[PDB]
RNA sequence: UAAUUGCGAUAACGAACGAGACCUUAACCUACUAAAUAGUGGUGCUAGCAUUUGCUGGUUAUCCACUUCUUAGAGGGACUA
RNA sequence: GACGGAGCCAGCGAGUCUAACCUUGGCCGAGAGGUCUUGGUAAUCUUGUGAAACUCCGUCGUGCUGGGGAUAGAGCAUUGUAAUUAUUGCUCUUCAACGAGGAAUUCCUAGUAAGCGCAAGUCAUCAGCUUGCGUUGAUUACGUCCCUGCCCUUUGUACACACC
């Protein structure tokens, strides 16, 4: 009786629509998704290679459909996290673009982000559908 | 305080001799009292008015109009 | 037991037992009794709470340590050296853990069984400094109750961070063997040790 | 019609804006259930309220809280006065003062203060340390 | 152990070198007329119970 | 008839206060709609600097405020109203911008 | 500590000494008495006069002072 | 005269008492805890009336609420310079009356429901209308007015309405409104003056203040008839309607008295405990019922109380 | 007493600087004035799911209403009641 | 506890006119960065500064080890007229002492210490610095004059550049 990606948890919907994107296998990811570190504040690669591109596919759809509308800039700001500079002080350093954008435009080929005007990317029709028929399955996974 | 920030006028000036400068303070406190905009005494001062006083039997009456 | 059910769900494991007895995350905050005396009115067991995680101001005042409830104060000591001064959640994480532990190891009630660690480990009988011209001296001097509680948690919490500094087991489980042997003095307890040290000393600086 | 009251929450620098209307009983925060709020072990903080007064007071209410400033701690933290100064406010304003007040001994009798905030601000830091009382070590030699 | 359990009933005043010893008057909770002084390290309220195990060392002033 | 913004800042309050006081009164004598003015935040200049001259003595800081008050109030008025407006509200240290959009 | 200064010390004397039947024994009333009978500068200064005022007129009610 | 129970749930002196004269099951009490509360009466052993509603909206002390005589327009004079108009259910403002320079001390509505009085610390008494428009401006105190009560004319709603006041110079002023005119004084006070009241037939004044004596005065012959010792602050004034008798709260307790013929009834003293000799709690506010069987009173300690007329044995 | 801060005593009396008072800031105001350069609610248009009312959203010339949260200005509040 | 994913939250502020500042968004690039535009003289735009510590699920496993990242070599960029005794940034490789620190000694009584980052200042470029800000937030006193000193009174003095 109402069903939203807001009434289900995070961890869990991030968990089944990685799974969900792993059943269907149409993102077009590309060559160099073994070689990044997804930052330069990294310092190893993903752990899970199989899915690591697809999970953060999961969190950017959540994300658009959470925000009005962002874009490559504000991904690379979340994305990021503490640079070890050595003996000096932590810092923020953003994330890796490449591979934010490449899989920003792997969901508008797919079809669930398009352009936004003012600039920006948002949430698309069949986006919020899917978004939300897979929120529903989450839901209802209930024995 | 703010009563010297208020009040208080200083000024330094450099005079110049044929020895080395001489250097001048001059401090002016103003009177609060002819003051014509902000406050009129320091902030320190109750000034209290003095009441006046009427007979207490009065001899009590009523007044027809 | 009369459940009502929204959209919104308030799962029913919740519901019922806080609705029923104001608990921990499950367990009941009645029927323990402190075993000894002299240590009522500070032992704070008798206002139940859920997390210890309060903002409560204890520090202004010259006793609201003492009115705090004990579960706080051992998160509180729980809490120090200089990686972990800040994550009083991470705190309360080891304390669920840890209390968990104790129900696994022992069926009695956590919550007993750290206020039997505290009484067991309460130092009766510490030894103070006098001037005394010459080799500057120690005198045995009684220790107030308050006192006792304080340096029974920063033993217990002192004993667990050393003998979890660098081994497999974690703090979880170090805290709770130390407090099960609190519990029960079996002369292996770190806290117990040094609760006998000061006696001994103070038996023989006397 | 939207019999509905506004109420706040703060803490050391979180704003929890509540509205409180008649309705159908649902608590939702940030467009998200209460039994959603990430902060780990505070998801009973937050039932604190809901909680000790009963469900069924909430039976017919519905809140949406919108959230704003200040870390997760504080966040969680203004959630809990605005479900509980929300609640006072429209038993206050809809209600009898019995049951408003009872409300009141209930809550000053557990209380973490819930209705009234915290007066602890930040003080302002000294130069000479790079703390507000701590200052930069001396060395004499 | 003769263990012995003290309860308050006057706060005397503040000894030691470095302040920090209470001087107390204390009875024992079975004779009323049974009073004497303590040394406590501790803070100290009126109405409150403290633990002995030597009753009669009758201490005074610290240096 | 011409909907324009006026917009006046400074650094004194109470002569900001009178020029907003005095701009007030004459649009509500002559109303327009009613257009009370809005209080923007004020701008703290914040300038931080070392007491010493020199580089010897206590390592003693000071802090320098500048405060700027701004506030804005439309009008839609005809030109005769918004010019007597624009040249009889005049005092020292306040500097008033008009804006025709 | 709260010890009062010189300033409300001999102000509050003055008020007693001079309008002793308008007076009033409430802090609330006798604030309001020296907002409008006293041109104090100071809104602080002011409800520290009246304090000591109230102090002063229960002061007399319990019995005869020196001062 | 006996204790009908205690009546709790103020955090201030309670300032004013009112009832209803439609619906005379209710009670209004107005506190220095910056609320009024509505309460309805039960009867019982102690809790004889419990809190229905509670009113907020000021920004400073309460000092005097009004009725009209149904019990659907309530008025609120309070401190911070507001005079503020609500209904009984639903509690929200009908409207707010400013205007005042300074604190408010007596707002009365006429017996017909149209005309608002307030007199006020700004040695001023605004006269209003219902809806908010000032119908005028009425000086003469060169002191704190103290107190305005309205008094009715004759029968059939005559074209008059009067008007008595106090103020802190030793004066009284009746006025009449029909052309905004003065036409009575009063003088004779020894010092200050704090409470007057009117009789229901509407040609007696009780008047009091600060040492102790009663004056009473009447309109139709314009004379004074005497004065009463209360040895002590006399706080509040009120009329025993029907019964026709003259309470006055004060600073000790309560001091009834009767007009028919002049005999003290009662030194009404409440017991108290926990509280020393010299910390006697005074009265502040006392009020009587529709038909004047109850004299509510409200005390220091967040406390009012009732005490109802029955048969002294 | 934080304080030659006060009570008092008194060959001293009456004063002055400093302290305090003062000013700024942080806290409270569902009391005032307001505000598409801060918001909120409703109304239109529109998107999902449920459809049985609803829930989550988006929307600048869609308006309407308000100031609880946000900003300020004028005040109030604590004076150890 | 390190790492890897996801969750995901501040406040103080600064910013271009005859200049070229803060930069959104789109695209190229592993990355740093580059390019095409856009908004902002600023509660409007950068900016909800989507900060970090944290939270959850996972890899590791008491091993100087996936702790630690000094010292080195090679390359790619940016600022600048000019970087060679590397300006900095990034990539790969090299992977040292350090196993909690002796005599001593500093700061601190609540939103304080401590942890955590951010903004501004200097600034073409360069923070391990300072000045502010917010996030998470303990323990232990509520005293004493023992050490170090300070104020007042009395007292002694062969001191007055005054106990050096
Ligand atoms: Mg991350
Ligand atoms: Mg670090
Ligand atoms: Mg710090
Ligand atoms: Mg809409
Ligand atoms: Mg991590
Ligand atoms: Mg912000
Ligand atoms: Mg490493
Ligand atoms: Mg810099
Ligand atoms: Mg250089
Ligand atoms: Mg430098
Ligand atoms: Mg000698
Ligand atoms: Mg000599
Ligand atoms: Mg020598």
């Amino acid at each position: 009786p109402g069903v939203s990606v807001r009434d289900v948890a995070a961890q869990d919907f991030i968990n089944a629509y990685a799974s969900f994107l792993q059943r269907q296998g149409k993102l077009e990811v590309p060559g160099y998704v073994d070689i990044v570190k997804t930052s330069s504040g990294n310092e190893m690669p993903p752990q899970d290679a199989e899915g690591w591109f697809y999970k953060r596919a999961a969190s950017v759809a959540r994300h658009i459909y959470m925000r009005k509308q962002v874009g490559v800039g504000k991904l690379n700001k979340l994305y990021g996290g503490a640079k070890s500079r050595g003996v000096r002080p932590y810092k923020h350093i953003d994330a890796s673009g490449s591979i934010n954008r490449k899989v920003l435009q792997a969901l508008e080929k797919i079809g669930i982000v398009e352009i936004s005007p003012k600039g920006g990317r948002r949430i698309s029709e069949n986006g919020q559908r899917d978004l939300d028929r897979i929120a529903a399955q989450t839901l209802e996974e209930d024995e | 305080g703010q009563p010297v920030n208020d009040f208080i006028d200083t000024a330094t000036r450099h005079v110049l001799m044929r020895q080395g400068v001489l250097g001048i303070k001059v401090k002016i406190m103003r009177d609060p009292a002819k003051s014509r905009t902000g406050p009129k005494a320091l902030p320190d001062a109750v000034t209290i008015i003095e009441p006046k006083e009427e007979e207490p039997i009065l001899a009590p009456s009523v007044k027809d109009y | 037991f009369t459940p009502v059910v929204l959209a919104t769900p308030i799962p029913e494991e919740v519901q019922q037992a806080q609705t029923e007895i104001k608990l921990f995350n499950k367990w009941s905050f009645e029927e323990v009794e402190v075993k000894d005396a002299s240590l009522v009115d500070y032992v704070q067991v008798r206002q139940p709470i859920f997390v210890a995680h309060t903002a409560g101001r204890y520090a202004n005042k010259r006793f609201r340590k003492a009115q705090c409830p004990i579960i706080e104060r051992l998160t509180n000591s729980l809490m120090m050296n200089g990686r972990n001064n800040g994550k009083k959640l991470k705190a309360v994480r080891i304390i669920k853990h840890t209390l968990d532990i104790i129900n696994v190891l022992t069926d009695q009630n956590p919550i007993q069984v750290v206020v039997d660690a505290i009484t067991n480990t309460g130092p009766r009988e510490d030894t103070t400094r006098v001037g005394g011209g010459g080799a500057a001296r120690r005198q045995a001097v009684d220790v107030s109750p308050l006192r006792r509680v304080n340096q029974a948690i920063a033993l217990l919490t002192i004993g667990a961070r050393e003998a979890a500094f660098r081994n497999i087991k974690t703090i979880a489980e170090t805290l709770a063997e130390e407090l099960i042997n609190a519990a029960k003095g079996s002369s292996t307890s770190y806290a117990i040790k040094k609760k006998d040290e000061l006696e001994r000393v103070a038996k023989s600086n006397r | 019609a939207v019999p509905s009251v506004q109420t706040f929450g703060k803490k050391k620098s979180a704003t929890a804006v509540a509205h409180v209307k008649a309705g159908k009983g649902l608590i939702k925060v940030n467009g998200s259930p209460i039994t959603l709020v990430e902060p780990e072990i505070l998801r009973f903080k937050v039932y604190e309220p809901l909680l000790l007064v009963g469900l069924d007071k909430f039976s017919n209410i519905d809140i949406r809280v919108r959230v704003t400033g200040g870390g997760h701690v504080s966040q969680v933290y203004a959630i809990r006065q605005a479900i509980a100064k929300g609640l006072v406010a429209y038993h206050q304003k809809y209600v009898d003062e019995q049951s408003k007040n009872e409300l009141k001994k209930a809550f000053t009798s557990y209380d973490r203060t819930l209705l009234i905030a915290d007066s602890r601000r930040p003080e302002p830091k000294k130069f000479g340390g790079k703390g507000a009382r701590s200052r930069f070590q001396k060395s004499y030699r | 152990t003769p263990v012995t359990l003290a309860k308050v009933i006057k706060v005397l005043g503040r000894t030691g070198s470095r302040g920090g010893v209470t001087q107390v008057r204390v009875e024992f909770l079975e004779d009323t007329s049974r009073t004497i002084v303590r040394n406590v390290k501790g803070p100290v309220r009126e109405n409150d119970i403290l633990v002995l195990m030597e009753s009669e060392r009758e201490a005074r002033r610290l240096r | 008839i011409i909907k324009i913004r006026i917009t006046l800042t400074s650094t004194k309050v109470k002569q900001l206060e009178n020029v907003s006081s005095n701009i007030v009164k004459n649009a509500e004598q002559h109303n327009l709609v009613k257009k009370g003015p809005v209080r923007l935040p004020t701008k703290v200049l914040k300038i931080s600097t070392r007491k010493t001259p020199n580089g010897e003595g206590s390592k003693t800081w000071e802090t320098y405020e500048m405060r700027i008050h701004k506030r804005y109030i439309d009008l839609e008025a005809p030109v005769q109203i918004v010019k007597r407006i624009t040249q009889i509200t005049i005092e020292p240290g306040v500097d008033v911008e008009v804006v025709v959009a | 500590g709260r010890v009062r200064t010189k300033t409300v010390k001999r102000a509050s004397k003055a008020l007693i000494e001079r309008y002793y039947p308008k007076l009033t024994l409430d802090f609330q009333t006798n604030k309001r008495l020296c907002d409008e009978i006293a041109t104090i500068q100071s809104k602080r200064l002011r409800n520290k006069i009246a304090g000591y005022t109230t102090h002063l007129m229960k002061r007399i009610q319990k019995g005869p002072v020196r001062g | 005269l006996v204790l009908r129970g205690t009546l709790e749930g103020h955090n201030g002196w309670v300032t004013s008492l009112a009832t209803s004269a439609g619906q005379p099951n209710l009670l209004l009490s107005a506190s220095r805890d910056k609320t009024l509360i509505s309460w309805k009466l039960t009867g019982d052993d102690q809790k004889f009336g419990v809190p229905v509603r509670s009113f907020k909206g000021h920004s400073h002390i309460v000092q005097d609420c009004t009725l009209t005589a149904d019990g659907a327009y309530a008025l609120s004079a309070s401190w911070d310079k507001t005079l503020r108009l609500w209904d009984v259910a639903t509690g929200e403002t009908y409207q707010r009356f400013v205007g005042h320079k300074s604190d408010v001390m007596s707002v009365d509505i006429d017996k017909k429901a149209s005309m608002i009085i307030s007199g006020s610390r700004d040695k001023t008494i605004k006269v209003w209308t219902i809806k908010g428009q000032c119908l005028a401006t009425l000086l003469g105190h060169n002191d704190w007015v103290s107190q305005v009560r309205v008094v009715p004319n004759e029968k059939a709603d005559d074209d008059s309405v009067t008007i008595i006041s106090a103020g802190n110079d030793k004066m009284v002023k009746a006025w009449n409104l029909n052309q905004f005119q003065i036409e009575a004084d009063f003088i004779g006070h020894n010092s200050n003056i704090n409470t007057l009241t009117a009789s229901p037939d509407g040609t007696l004044i009780a008047s009091a203040g600060k040492d102790g004596e009663i004056m009473l005065w009447n309109l139709a012959a314009k004379k004074a008839m005497y004065t009463l010792s209360a040895q002590d602050e006399v706080f509040s004034l009120a009329f025993s309607p029907n019964r026709y008798w003259l309470a006055a709260a004060t600073a000790t307790g309560i001091k009834v008295f009767s007009l028919d013929p002049q005999y003290l009834v009662d030194d009404l003293r409440p017991e108290f405990a926990g509280y020393s000799k010299a910390a006697e709690p005074h009265a502040v506010s006392l009020a009587w019922s529709a038909d004047g069987q109850t004299l509510f009173a409200g005390y220091t300690d967040n406390v009012i109380r009732v005490w109802q007329v029955m048969t002294a044995n």
